[PDB]
């Protein structure tokens, strides 16, 4: 069971903080309308951080052992990331098709 | 790369049964919702009811809550629903549109994801009784510079009627009103069309009246009284 | 739950339309299916062109569109969520402005034929005129009438923007064999047209 909390409204260039909560691995998607579910961060546990190019450095998933979290901090955002976000090759750890369970997700809309 | 296809539907009884289906391709199709609507003719859209991969996750309108049930098949990524006791409000056009798996529980203050993907359509109608049209002239009023002409298409049941002029050839100046529901429970329209009022005496006019429901075809000659 | 039911405009005008969850826009166009022009209030759904946008004027959802195109004349639908229901707004439907233009009125006496089978029909016609606003008023040997007619209108002529208009008087035979003029009246504005004929000319 994975739980995500942190979503709301943010305006064009400002910043938000998606976090989750667990209950053997870590990664973040999105999926907007029209648009299938697309990976948008990776941490690899056992080290790591791998991201999208639709990203350009503007998004930092950081970690929390102590209290079984992971954190998503999305800086300077766009209307083009309006999404509900969601909680093996290096080279297939962007993918859908990759991880066993999900979170029901949190929305994020960026909209002046 | 995305599409939804409507199939099913059509004539029946009221008292009657009918099936529809909207087969999906060119996505996951566990990660969403399918919803239903269906548009009345000539009326507002009408949000009827969705499910999505675990069919408990289903819900439907006041309007349809008992009469209607909505299951999928996640074998072959298709969706239906099954309609029972069907009532004239039931007659309409229906859409299947795609939403978030999680719609519900994403809604709110400043989130809705609404329906991205649409089918065609598939067009059902109930028909309680069947009568076919009478169909009278709208004779031309005048004998010059222009003439109105027409055909008074009366009291059948149930929708539709098309109508025509000289099967197809005449379109320009044609007006098909809607049709009104009479206090008798029947339908009526009126089609109508301008013409030079020198063509009456050289030219003929014809109104064509389909009426499916009944499989009658009426063929009126508006001549100048 | 609500909108402003009925707005004409013009190519280059810009166009507000309101709605009683976050709401979506969509867009029909006769005889197609829906499209999605806007969720979550304000963002713009993929390939919807910018000149559509949303907001949040108070308490009301708003769309706009800053520059109507031809290709933007069409119904729009706001929708909502509640619980595990979702609802479609009324709808509005934007037409074309144009110039005020009269209608030609012509009123078409009961054929011997519909009477020959005891029923009468008496048709009005309102052929080509703008805006769609009428007061269409049956007169029986100078009684005004009531109860006893219907109206239907047009959508939009696809070619000159007007609109066309029919009333249907029904009477029995004998109410009608015992009468002499029959008159519907078409008013717009300050203009009152009224056309007539008597029974049996």
């Amino acid at each position: 069971q994975l739980v995500e909390s942190g979503g709301g409204l943010v305006q064009p260039g400002g910043s938000l903080r998606l976090s989750c909560a667990a209950s053997s691995i870590m990664t973040w998607f999105r999926q907007a309308p029209g648009k299938e579910r697309e990976g948008v961060a990776a941490l690899y546990t056992h080290t790591n951080t791998y991201y999208a190019d639709s990203v350009k450095g503007r998004f930092i998933i950081s970690r929390d052992k102590a209290k079984n979290m992971v954190y998503l901090q999305m800086n300077s955002l766009e209307p083009e990331d309006t999404a509900v976000y969601y909680c093996v090759p290096v080279r297939f750890a962007l993918d859908q098709s990759s991880y066993d369970y999900w979170g029901k997700g949190t929305p994020v809309t960026v909209s002046s | 790369e995305v599409q939804l296809v409507e199939s099913g539907g059509g004539l029946v009884q009221p008292g009657g049964s009918l099936r529809l289906s909207c087969a999906a391709s060119g996505f996951n199709f566990s990660y969403y919702s399918i919803h239903w609507v269906r548009q009345a003719p000539g009326k507002g859209l009408e949000w009827v009811a969705y499910i999505s991969s675990s069919s408990s996750y289903t819900s439907y309108a006041d309007s349809v809550k008992g009469r209607f049930t909505i299951s999928a098949d996640t074998s072959k990524n298709t969706a239906y629903l099954q309609m029972n006791s069907l009532r004239a409000e039931d007659t309409a056009v229906y859409y299947c549109a795609r939403g978030y798996q999680y719609w519900q529980y994403h809604a709110s203050w400043y989130w809705n994801g609404g329906l991205d993907y649409w089918g065609q359509g598939t067009l059902v109608t109930v028909f309680n009784q069947i009568k076919g049209p009478s169909v009278f002239p709208l004779a031309p009023s005048s004998k010059g510079g222009t003439a109105a002409l027409g055909c008074l298409v009366k009291d059948y049941f149930p929708e539709p009627v098309t109508v025509s002029w000289n099967s197809g050839a005449l379109t320009s100046g044609v007006h098909t009103f809607p049709a009104v529901l009479q206090s008798s429970g029947l339908y009526s329209l009126s089609s109508v069309v301008t013409v030079p009022s020198s063509s009456l005496g050289t030219q003929t006019y014809i109104c064509n009246v389909n009426h499916k429901p009944s499989n009658t075809k009426v063929d009126k000659k508006v001549e100048p009284k | 739950t609500q909108s402003p039911s009925s707005l004409s405009a013009s190519v280059g005008d810009r166009v507000t339309i309101t709605c009683r969850s976050a709401v979506a826009w969509y867009q029909q166009k006769p005889g197609k299916a829906p499209k999605l022009l806007i969720y979550s209030a304000s963002s713009l759904y993929s390939g919807v062109p910018s000149r559509f946008s949303g907001s949040r004027s108070g308490t009301d959802f708003t769309l706009t569109i800053s520059s109507l195109q031809p290709e933007d004349f069409a119904t729009y639908y706001c929708q909502q969520s509640s619980s595990s229901l979702i609802t479609f707004g009324q709808g509005t439907k934007v037409e074309i402005k144009r110039t005020v233009a009269a209608p030609s009125v012509f009123i078409f006496p009961p054929s011997d034929s519909q009477l020959k089978s005891g029923t009468a029909s008496v048709v009005c016609l309102l052929n080509n005129f703008y805006p769609r606003e009428a007061k269409v008023q049956w007169k029986v040997d100078n009684a005004l009438q009531s109860g006893n007619s219907q109206e239907s209108v047009t959508e939009q002529d696809s070619k000159d923007s007007t609109y066309s208009l029919s009333s249907t008087l029904t009477l029995s035979k004998a109410d009608y064999e015992k009468h002499k003029v029959y008159a519907c009246e078409v008013t717009q504005g300050t203009t009152s047209v009224t056309k007539s004929f008597n029974r049996g000319e």
